C-alpha cells in the first residue's frame, strides 16, 4: 500500500487506506468489475486471500449488488449462485487457440516489432457468460 | 641429490655433531603459497572488474540485456568499459584515447564471421567496431554449465599428497563465471586490435589468416606481466587429426 | 506388470542427458554406454508422439546422409514437440540443431564398432552446399557488406572512466565469492567458447580449427618465454 | 626484394644507439590505392564532361 | 505402421543366427540392428517372455532365477522358431554364453567428443626467483604504516 501511494501522488502519506478503498468503490457498479487493488487484497494475506499458506486463489470473490440479476466474480460476470463455470460450454474450440495459429500470429508479431525476446501470447477464455 | 648435510663443532674441536635434510616439502610449501596468493590476486581482479560493472544501472540481469536486441546503447557501453579495463591492466595508467569511436551490432548469420565475434576497422576515417549479438547469445546458452566434476592429477604421493594436508543483489556465481567468457574473448580481440593499431595491415591480414605467429611480435612487446593463462594444460588429443 | 513396467523416470533422465550432450554440447560427462541408447529409443516408442520424430530418425538406418525433406507444417510441429519434450526454456532450439542431431545419429550406427572409439567426428556433411569453400571468400564477402553498413550508435567518446571504491562492499563481495572452485569451474566455459568456435559455422566449416587454436594456448608458453627474455 | 629496411640512431658523443626496421609493403599498397582512385576519378570526370557536352 | 516387419524379422533372424552360431559376437553387423532386435522383441508377444530376462541383464552381470520346464521349453521353442534350420539341435545353456556376450556388448563405450586437459604444474624454480631487494621495498610498507 505504501508503495502504491508512492507511485501515486502522496498529498497525505498519513491518509487512511479506507480512503483509497471507497474511492475505488465509487466506480465498481459503473464498470461492473473488480479492482486489482481489492484482488491483491484477499490475495496477499497469509490466509484470507489466495492464501500463499496454501496457494488457494480458488477463493475467488463472487460479488453481488442490490437488485442485480447477475454477479461479478473475480473472473467476469456470472449468473447467480452457480459454481463459477459450467464444464459444458461454448468451448474455446481448438480451431481457435490452435498452437499452430498462435505461433503463426506470434511470428508475424515478432517480425513486425523487430523484437528478439520477451514475447508471449495467449487466447482469451470465457465462463458462464461470454 | 640435495641431501643437504650439516656439521657443528665446539671450540677446541671438543665435539662435532652432524645432521642432514632435504629441500623437499620446502619447495612444496613454497609452490603452495605461491599459487595460493596468485590465485587470490586473480580472484581479486575479477571481483574488482565485476564490481566496477555493478555501477552501470543493472535494471536487468546481464543475460536479459543480450536476449533483448532493441538496445545497442547498453551493449556498446559495456563493451567499451571492458576494453578500458583490459587496457588499464596492460597499462597502470587510467587514460582516454582517440576520443571518437563507435560500434555496430551485426545481427545476421549472413553478416557473421568465423572464429571471431568481434572485429575492428582501424581507421575508416576513424576507428569503428562490429560485434555479433547472435553469437554472443549462443555463448549465453549456458544450459551448458554444471560444476560437479573432477580435476586431473598425477604422481600424487610425490606431487599432490602433500597438498592433501591443507585447508539485495547477493547474486549467485554461475553468471559471474560466465563473465570470464567475454573477458577472455575481448582479450583475444584486444590482441589483434593492439597489434594492427601499432603495425601494418599486412600483419592484420596475418594474425587473422592464423593467429599463431604473432608470438614473435609479442616478443619484447609484452608488458613483462602475465594475463589470465594460469593452468598450463589447455589441449586435447592432437595426433587424432586423422587426415 | 508388462515389460513397459520400467523406470520411465530413469529412461527420461537418460534420454534428456543424451540429447543435452549431443545437441546442446552442454558439458563434460561420461556418456559412454551404448546400452541405454536402446532404453532411450524405446522411451520414445512408448508414444506415437516422439515416435513422430523417430519417423525421421529411422532414416539414419539407410545411412546415406541425404538432406532431409521438409513438410513444413509437420516440421514445425516437430520443432515444437522437440523443445517441449526436452523441457528447455525455448533457447531458440532450431532446425540447425535438429539436423546436427540427425547427423549425429547418422554417424552412430555407422559404426558396427564395439571397440573403444577415440572418434570425435567434429565434421558434418549437411552444410547446404556441394562442397566446402575457403574462408577467404567470406573474408571478402562479409567485409564488403560490413563496410556498407553504418554505425548504430554514437559514443560521446570524450574522457570518461568509471570506478568505485566501497572497499567494505567489495570485500563483502569477495567473501560471498570465496567458496567457488573457479579453477575447475571455468575450463568448461572455455570449452563452451571452443564449441562455439565451430558451431559458428555449418557453412563450408573451417577445417583448420585445430592447430592455431592450439597455438593460442602455446601463447602461454610464449608469455613464459617473454618473462624469460 | 623484401627489403626489411634497417635503421639506427645515435646519441651525439656515441654513448649508445638504437635499431629499428620496417617494411614497405604497407606503403606501396597505399600508393596503389591512391593511384587507382586518382585515375578512376579522372576517367569518370572525362565521361561526365563528354555526356554534358552532348 | 511404419515398421517394415519383413525386414525387421529378416535382419533380426540373420543377426541372431550368425551371433548365436558364433554363440557370440557378430563383427560384420552395424549396431543399429541391436536396436531393431529389441524393437522386434517389444513388438512380438511370443518373445517378451525372454525379452523380460534380456531387460534384467541390460544391467551388469545379473543372474537369473529358476524357470520351470514349461518356460524352458517354450523358450527353446521360440528360439528354434526364429532360427528354423536343419543345422543343429539347440541346448538350454548356450543362452548363458549369449548372455555373457550381450552384457559386454551393451557395456561397450559408444563415442567421444573432444575434451580439454587442464591440471598440472604451471611452473617451478625454472622461473625468476624472489630476492631480498623487492622485499625490502615492500616491507617499507611498515615504515609507512608506522602507528
Amino acid at each position: 500500500i505504501k508503495q502504491a501511494q508512492s507511485l501515486l501522488g502522496i498529498p497525505d502519506y498519513s491518509q487512511t487506506v479506507v480512503d483509497f478503498v471507497k474511492m475505488f468503490q465509487k466506480i465498481i457498479f459503473p464498470y461492473q468489475l473488480v479492482p486489482n487493488v481489492i484482488i491483491k487484497l484477499n490475495n496477499f494475506d497469509q490466509m484470507v486471500s489466495s492464501a500463499p499458506n496454501k496457494a488457494e486463489p480458488y477463493k475467488k470473490i463472487r460479488l453481488f449488488c442490490k437488485n442485480d440479476s447477475i454477479a461479478i466474480s473475480s473472473s467476469g460476470i456470472v449468473p447467480i449462485n452457480m459454481p463459477d463455470f459450467s464444464p459444458p460450454n461454448t468451448f474455446d474450440y481448438s480451431d481457435y487457440a490452435n498452437r499452430t495459429n498462435i505461433n503463426f500470429v506470434t511470428q508475424r508479431v515478432l517480425t513486425d516489432g523487430g523484437f528478439s525476446s520477451g514475447i508471449t501470447v495467449t487466447p482469451v477464455k470465457y465462463n458462464y457468460y461470454l | 641429490c640435495n641431501k643437504v648435510r650439516t656439521v657443528t663443532e665446539i671450540v677446541n674441536s671438543d665435539e662435532k655433531i652432524q645432521k642432514t635434510y632435504e629441500l623437499a616439502e620446502f619447495d612444496l610449501k613454497n609452490l603452495s603459497s605461491l599459487e595460493s596468493y596468485e590465485t587470490l590476486k586473480i580472484k581479486l581482479a575479477l571481483s574488482k572488474y565485476m564490481a566496477m560493472l555493478s555501477t552501470l544501472e543493472m535494471t536487468q540481469p546481464l543475460l536479459e540485456i543480450f536476449r533483448n536486441k532493441a538496445d545497442t546503447r547498453q551493449i556498446a557501453a559495456v563493451v567499451f568499459s571492458t576494453l578500458a579495463f583490459i587496457h588499464n591492466r596492460f597499462h597502470p595508467l587510467v587514460t582516454n584515447f582517440t576520443n571518437k569511436m563507435e560500434f555496430v551490432v551485426t545481427e545476421t548469420n549472413d553478416t557473421s564471421i568465423p572464429g571471431e565475434p568481434i572485429l575492428f576497422t582501424e581507421n575508416e576515417g576513424v576507428l569503428l567496431c562490429s560485434v555479433d549479438r547472435p553469437s554472443i547469445v549462443k555463448m549465453l546458452s549456458r544450459e551448458f554449465d554444471t560444476e560437479a566434476l573432477v580435476n586431473f592429477e598425477n604422481d600424487n604421493c610425490n606431487v599432490r599428497i602433500a597438498k592433501t594436508f591443507g585447508a539485495d543483489f547477493s547474486i549467485t556465481e554461475v553468471e559471474a563465471t560466465q563473465y570470464l567468457t567475454l573477458l577472455l574473448t575481448v582479450e583475444h580481440a584486444y590482441l589483434h586490435y593492439y597489434i594492427f593499431k601499432n603495425y601494418g595491415v599486412f600483419e592484420y591480414c596475418k594474425s587473422l589468416t592464423d593467429h599463431s605467429l604473432f608470438t614473435n611480435k609479442l616478443r619484447s612487446t609484452m608488458s613483462t606481466k602475465t594475463s589470465n593463462l594460469l593452468l598450463s594444460k589447455f589441449k586435447f588429443t592432437i595426433e587424432d587429426f586423422d587426415k | 506388470p508388462s515389460e513397459e513396467l520400467i523406470n520411465m523416470r530413469r529412461y527420461r533422465n537418460a534420454a534428456r542427458k543424451l540429447i543435452h550432450h549431443y545437441s546442446l554440447n552442454s558439458t563434460s560427462s561420461t556418456e559412454y554406454k551404448i546400452s541405454d541408447v536402446v532404453m532411450t529409443m524405446i522411451f520414445l516408442l512408448r508414444s506415437e508422439k516422439y515416435h513422430s520424430l523417430f519417423k525421421l530418425l529411422e532414416t539414419t538406418f539407410d545411412d546415406y546422409t541425404c538432406r532431409p525433406q521438409m513438410t513444413q507444417v509437420q516440421t514445425d510441429t516437430l520443432l515444437d514437440a522437440v523443445r517441449s519434450l526436452l523441457e528447455m526454456p525455448s533457447t531458440t532450439i532450431d532446425l540447425t540443431t535438429v539436423d546436427i542431431m540427425r547427423s549425429s545419429f547418422a554417424r552412430c550406427f555407422n559404426s558396427p564398432i564395439m571397440r573403444y572409439a577415440k572418434i570425435v567426428l567434429l565434421q558434418n556433411v549437411a552444410l547446404q552446399r556441394d562442397k566446402r569453400t575457403t574462408l577467404e571468400e567470406l573474408l571478402i564477402e562479409r567485409g564488403e557488406k560490413i563496410q556498407m553498413l553504418q554505425p548504430q550508435q554514437y559514443i560521446n567518446s570524450g574522457t570518461e572512466i568509471p570506478f568505485c571504491d566501497d572497499a567494505e562492499f567489495l570485500n563483502r563481495l569477495l567473501k560471498h565469492i570465496d567458496p567457488y572452485p573457479l579453477s575447475r569451474m571455468y575450463y568448461n566455459a572455455a570449452n563452451t567458447m571452443f564449441y562455439t568456435t565451430m558451431e559458428n559455422y555449418a557453412v563450408s566449416n573451417c577445417k583448420f580449427n585445430i592447430e592455431d587454436y592450439n597455438n593460442i594456448f602455446k601463447v602461454m608458453e610464449n608469455i613464459r618465454k617473454h618473462s624469460n627474455k | 626484394k623484401c627489403n626489411k629496411v634497417r635503421t639506427v640512431t645515435e646519441i651525439v658523443n656515441s654513448d649508445e644507439k638504437i635499431q629499428k626496421t620496417y617494411e614497405l609493403a604497407e606503403f606501396d599498397l597505399k600508393n596503389l590505392s591512391s593511384l587507382e582512385s586518382y585515375e578512376t576519378l579522372k576517367i569518370k570526370l572525362a565521361l561526365s564532361k563528354y555526356m554534358a557536352m552532348l
